[PDB]
Order: C-alpha cells, then structure tokens, then sequence
C-alpha cells in the first residue's frame, strides 16, 4: 500500500453543493478544477486546519 | 539544372587526379597525433575551469555561504546582468563575468534546442584555517521558478540553538530534492550531475544568453561553512563544468554574432 | 553500457586500423539512448563519435 | 539527395502542379526545396481526441429551445428548428465561405417531469412551407390537434417523462440550397407544440417542469467556396 | 415495426445513450423516435468536390505577403509567416472554439521575372526564437548573409525566375500550443529576405517584378473544443 | 539480494520499455522479504516498487 497509485486511487469525499427549487435551465450549480490538489480548509482565527 | 540549389554543389576539374586522397591514410594518426577527433559530443565531455567564488564576501561571523547557481555555465563577456564590474571604453564602468569560455557556451547558441544533464566539479581550493570541519553540499532546486545566480550567508553562531537550527531549515540542503555531501577535510570534492526534469518541456532555448540574472531550470545550489578569520579570505570554490550523457543539442542555424577582446580591468 | 572496465575493450582514442570509418553517419534508432545502444548496435569503432 | 546536403536537411526540386485544397499552382518551371528533415515521433498528439472535429461541426447538438411548464397553464410554443440551428453565431462561422448546404436536421425532445404530474403534449413538424396557404399557424384550438396528428409528431408526457426525437429529412424541391440568400432557411418546416389540456399535479405543486429541444444536422454535404458572407 | 405504422413511417424506441459530436446524453428511459423513411438518391448531390472542404481549411493557401522589386533599390523585408497565416481573418473563424493547433506550415515564393533581370536575394526563416538573444534583426548589412544562409533558406532571382519552397517545421517545447492565450503564433520563427546588391535590368527598363509569398498548414492536430474566442 | 555489484544489472531508475507494467499489482508471499524475494519472484521490473 506504498504504492502511489495504491493511495492515490481511493475514492475521497472532497466537497458537496446544492441544488435549488429556483434553479432553471442553464444555472451553474458548482464548478471545479480538474487537479490533483482537492482540499478543504476550516478556519478558526489562530488556526486553520486543512482537511485533504 | 542545379543553378538555384541553397546548398549549391557542382563541380567542375580540379587539379587532383586522386579524389580526397588523405581518407585512404589509414595510418596517419600513428605519425602524427596519437588520436582522431571526429566528434564535438566527444570533446564536450572534457571539464573546463568555469569560475571561481569567495565564501568570505558575504556574510559576518560563523556563517553558512550558499551559492545559486544555474546548471549551465554563464557566459564570458559584457553582460548587461553580470556579476563583476569592468572598466570599458569609455573609462567609465559596466557589468563584466571574469569566467572562461568553455566549448559548451561556444556551442549552445549555434543551435536552436538543447536537452540533457550537465556535470560539475566544486573543487575548492585555496587557504583555511585548521579549526574547519566543514560539509560541501549540492542540492538541486526546482523546475518552476528559475532562480538568478545570487550569493547568501546564513549566520549560525547565534545564542539560540533553535535560531542556528531555522538557518538551517532556510536551506535546500534541508529538502527532498537531490542532496550530495562531502567533508571539505578528507574529499573537498562533489562531483555532481543535475539531470534534465522539467514541465512537460523537450527542450530549451539554447541561444539564451542571459543565464546570470535569469537562471535556468537546471540550477543547483552550493553550501559551504566559513568563519571571518584571516586564512579564510583565501578560500574559494572552482567549478569545473562539463556534459552528461543524455545531452543532445538541436538544429544548426548558424553561428552567432562573435566579439573578440581580452578582460579589461576589474573595478 | 555500465560494465566493469569498459575502457580497457574500446580501441577508445585513436587509428584502430579499421577505425577509419570517421566518413560514416551514426544513425540512431527512434528512442535510443547514450549509453545501452548505438555504440554497440553501429559497430565496433562508435565510440570515436562520442558513444 | 545529391549536392551538398547533409542528413538534417534536404534540397530538391518538386513538381510544376501544386495543388492544396482548391489552389492549384501551373508553375512555370521546377522550384526549389529545403526540408528541414523534421519527422516527430508518437507521444507528442493527443490520441482519442477525433470526436468532435471541424469537419462535422454541424453534427454537434445545441440546445435551441427551452420551455418551462407550470401546473394550471398550457405549453402553446411555435419554433422554427432550421432557423434555429442555422440562425446561431458559432455555427454561422463555419458556414462562412460556403454556398451550397443540404443537411438532415434531426432535433431530441428531454423533459424530466415526475409520477404527479400529468396531461400530455404534441410536437408536430410541418415540413416544407414555401407557397403553403394551408395548415394554419394561429392561436389555440383544440381542433388543430386533428390536423397536427398526420403530420410527424412525438407525445410528451410528465409522468413516463420519456420520448421525443425526430429526424426531420430534407425535402425541397431543388438540391443544395443556397446559404448567401436571404431567408434561406427559414421556409423549411416548422414545429408547433400544441398541448393537449393543460399541465397538472396530483398533490397540488405548483413547480414548473423544463422541456428541453436539441437539434443537429446529420449528413451535411457542404460544398462550393466563395466570398460571400453566408447569412 | 409493428404497431401501426405504415410504408411511408417508422416509430420506434431508441437507445438510452446517444452520442453526437462531443455531446452525450444518459436517458433515464428509452424515447420515442418518428422516422419519415426519407431515403434520397444519387444525382442529388454535386459529385467530385470533396477537396476544398471544411475540416481541411486550413491547408488552404492564402497570399501572406507581395513584395516588389524596383531595378535600382533593393529587396529587405522581414515577416512572421505563423502571425500571418493565423492572424488571417477567415482562418480565425475556423480556429475559433478550439484550444490547440499543432501544425506544420508549408510556404512557396513566386518571382516572375525577366531574362534580362538580374541579381539575387536570400530568404532565410528562423525556426523558435522565444528566449533568443542573439540573430539580430536590425538594418541591412552584407555580413548578416553569412549567418542568414545556414539557416532554412531559398535563392530568389528574376533571371530564371525560379524556386522557393520551404516545409518549416513545427519545433516547439511543448505539443499543441494554445490558441487562446496572447501572441501564441509570433514567437515560433520568421522569415527574412535580405538582397545580395540591388535589382538590375539590361535594356535599362524600370519596370518592377513581384515577389508573392503564400503559406498554408500541412497536418493540422486541431482537437480541445472550448468556449474562450481564440485570437 | 546480497549479490555483488546488483545496480549495474537493474533497469534502475526508468523507461527499459517492457518495464510499462506500472499498472499491476505487486503479490507479497506470506512470508516474504523484501531483499531475497519478490524482485526476483514476480519479474524483472519489480524493482521500480522499491524492491
């Protein structure tokens, strides 16, 4: 399991986005950066605690 | 009927019954030379003396001198970006490199790409003082951001033992990429070859000139301890360039625009 | 390629009689290396072009 | 090959017919040639990338209607799917420097609906209409339903919320009409969405529901180059 | 099939997956389909004109630059063959929504000349030129003919009035260079005509001479479709 | 495993084009090394995982 491609393949919950009641035809719901790099940070003013 | 042809070729008789008569001397490189060069990628792989650098000129106390560096050897004459300061024609002062012209930096700018790891020497020579126990160390950098050839001191003679040890974190001889140490007193020697890794790219511009204030992508940097006693202004680092073995140069298109003078007066 | 000794077998600077091929094109093949290929996949004496 | 040239490059002398792509060159006598030898290997294009060419651009989908039913009121749309497909700036740059056109439009009809929702459209499709003084374009009867039902048509539903794609072929009594004239594809055959009652909902929502047009030509024939700017 | 239709129509029920030129759709059920069996025949369209097409437009020639020379007063003249192929108007509209090139961009010189003309000029083309401080691109000296014809070049005269044409490959680091980002064609080589003297005649005419040059891409990669209007 | 001179009969580092099956798996025994093992029990090219 040292393999890269062994830890990098798993399958990771990375964000989460809503869709509306007032959403019509042609409304962006989310858009996203096709990278590697996918974390999520929580700050909390001294720290900032960074989730990837 | 071969009258426009770009590279020409028709020829007429000339004054030799015998066409090309000096390739069917097989032995005449056992009369004369000793050996044949028929190849420049054979005589690039001969170390030529680049420059030489100071660590006492930058720092004050016990200290740390770092040196980056670019992984090609920079050029021989009248920069606008040099390193030294020359006195021109108009006995006034301009940017000057005091480095030799190696038979790399003649031939890099003839060509249009260039591709392929480089080899160094640091061999350092000189005066020092008997209380060195120091580690020559080169460590690459990255292939995003080019760094100029620039000179720094980290001082690591402080009271604190933690601000000695975040000098010492301040260093690429602290990181993952590609590290090689010697002690001064027993190898004094490194002998080093910075491979071609880059961002998807194939090759270089090798007619860029400007390698002393922009860098390349090959760069390397270059750590040595020295104190601020006398003995140790005597102490410098000679590099010593040459070519790996994966190097390539690309298309001909001609040499450059040459210049032929000697080194003025350094001021 | 990386063997031990290697500059003892190379004619390796000079005349070696049959050395006098210096009129030939190397050629190399479409993803060939420096080292494991050419000099030993043109002949003996590719070693007075670099290889 | 001979005189002068080394292994990186090449000088010859090519032919006195030079043709690309609807130039020809009668040269009066044989030019010269440098070739720079450059032959690039795998690994340096894109594979698995032909899909979605320039040369069947025409065969790409746009969305060229979007209508919304609400529940209480009727879906009554009339639309033009030639004009529509032909009438968009991105395709109006490829049909540029062309004349002739005959294309094939086949349009998808998506409406997403759900299992309370229910009543029932029809889409039908009036193919040539040049000098067509029948088959009225007006407000809503429901005595249009007759008539429209003959004509190629497809039921859209909310409840299955299924169906809807047509091929709508060519017809036109030339072949390869032009693209510079004027209204050129605007005569071609319309669709018009008569609905059947009207949009309902079993638990009483109230929430509107999308229904969605797509349309792309098929087998485009796009063949005479000229200066004019197609309209 | 079955189920009430006729010769002249066809309903069925198609896949759920229906792809179209870079678009697919993933149905939640199977739609209805209305086919009007619309088969054509042969001599309904025009035959034999299949070579100025749409997806090679781009190996269309068109006239980059016209030059003349004067019997007296000399040929230099420097120009970007990339940034004139593809700073063409009508070629911006096909390289439009598109993201990378990769191409190959064959030119030719035609000179019309005279037997009584006489002289000689050199077209040179430099091939990457991004970070490239040296091959000076200045005012006219003799000396800049010796580097200039170790590079790709043609020999122009009148006498013969003869020659010209080059291949210029692609070379660049990277493969398919963006259309999209500033100055992406101007940085990838030009040509240059320097004049060995001057143009002359032998009857004393001073009548001038044309020097066309055209250019159009060989194998173009044209493949990444997005929206961003490429320059 | 404890051979003398071992990195001079690796691929080492790279390409050695039939070393493309970066894609499988390695297979550990149930109880194996690494030195005196796998390297040589699953391939040649076992030693681009570390082995």
């Amino acid at each position: 399991e040292l393999t890269i491609h062994s830890i990098a393949s798993r399958m990771t919950f990375w964000r989460q986005f809503d869709w509306p009641e007032s959403a019509v035809t042609d409304t962006l719901l989310a858009s996203m950066s096709v990278q590697p790099f996918c974390i999520d940070t929580v700050t909390a003013s001294p720290v900032t605690e960074i989730h990837s | 009927d071969n009258s426009n042809n770009p590279v020409g070729g028709n020829p007429i008789d000339n004054y030799g019954t015998e066409h090309a008569p000096l390739l069917k001397e097989d032995n005449q490189y056992l009369v004369y030379q000793g050996e044949r060069i028929v190849s420049f990628k054979d005589l690039l792989r001969r170390y030529q003396y680049l420059n030489s650098y100071w660590p006492q000129e930058t720092g004050s106390g016990f200290r740390y001198y770092t040196l980056d560096s670019p992984g090609m050897p920079i050029y021989r004459g009248w920069d606008p970006n040099g390193i030294d300061q020359g006195q021109d024609s108009t006995a006034g002062n301009s940017p000057y490199n005091f480095c030799s012209m190696t038979l790399l930096n003649y031939l890099a700018p003839a060509f249009v790409c260039q591709r392929g790891s480089l080899r160094h020497k640091w061999v350092t020579a000189g005066a020092r003082v008997n209380s060195t126990a120091s580690v020559l160390s080169a460590t690459r950098h990255g292939v995003l951001f080019p760094l100029p050839l620039a000179e720094t001191a980290h001082p690591l003679d402080n009271a604190l033992v933690g601000d000695r040890r975040s000098e010492l974190q301040e260093m690429q001889r602290s990181r993952l990429n590609g590290t090689a140490i010697t002690p001064v007193r027993l190898n004094n020697t490194l002998e080093i070859e910075l491979p071609y890794y880059s961002i998807g790219q194939r090759f270089h511009a090798s007619r860029f000139l400007d390698l002393a204030g922009t860098g390349d992508t090959q760069g390397v940097e270059i750590a040595c301890e020295i104190s601020d006693g006398g003995n140790d202004a005597n102490y410098r680092l000679d590099q010593f360039v040459s070519v790996g073995e994966d190097f390539t140069l690309g298309m001909f298109v001609g040499a450059p625009i040459m210049y032929f003078y000697n080194d003025p007066t350094a001021t | 390629e990386f063997k031990h000794d290697g500059l003892i077998s190379k004619p390796a600077s000079a005349v070696a009689k049959a050395a006098d091929a210096l009129s030939m094109i190397p050629y190399i093949a479409p993803y060939a290396k420096a080292t494991s290929m050419v000099a030993d996949k043109i002949g003996k004496i590719a070693r007075i072009f670099g290889y | 090959p001979s005189a002068n040239d080394g292994p990186s490059f090449t000088t010859s002398k090519t032919s006195q017919n030079t043709t690309s792509e609807n130039v020809h060159f009668v040269d009066g006598d044989t030019p010269w040639t440098y070739d720079v030898a450059a032959t690039p290997d795998e690994t340096s294009k894109l594979s698995g990338f032909d899909d979605a060419g320039l040369g069947e651009f025409l065969s790409r989908p746009i969305k060229i209607q979007q209508y919304q039913w609400t529940p209480g009121v009727q879906l009554f749309q009339t639309f033009n799917p030639w004009s529509d497909y032909f009438g968009n700036a991105d395709v109006l740059e490829k049909i540029n420097r062309f004349r002739n056109l005959r294309c094939k439009l086949c349009l998808k009809v998506l409406i997403n609906g759900n299992s309370f929702y229910y009543g029932r459209a029809l889409l039908s499709y009036n193919p040539y209409l040049r000098n067509d003084q029948v088959t009225v374009n007006r407000s809503f009867f429901i005595q249009d339903l007759i008539a429209a039902s003959n004509k190629p048509h497809i039921l859209l539903d909310p409840c299955s919320s299924e169906g809807g794609q047509m091929c709508l072929p060519f017809i036109w009594p030339e072949n390869y009409l032009d693209i510079t004239s004027t209204g050129w594809e605007d005569q071609m055959g319309e669709c018009i969405i008569h609905d059947f009652d009207v949009l309902r909902h079993a638990n009483g929502g109230t929430d509107p529901i999308t229904v969605s047009i797509f349309a792309w030509a098929e087998d485009v024939s796009l063949l005479i180059p000229t200066t004019v700017a197609a309209q």
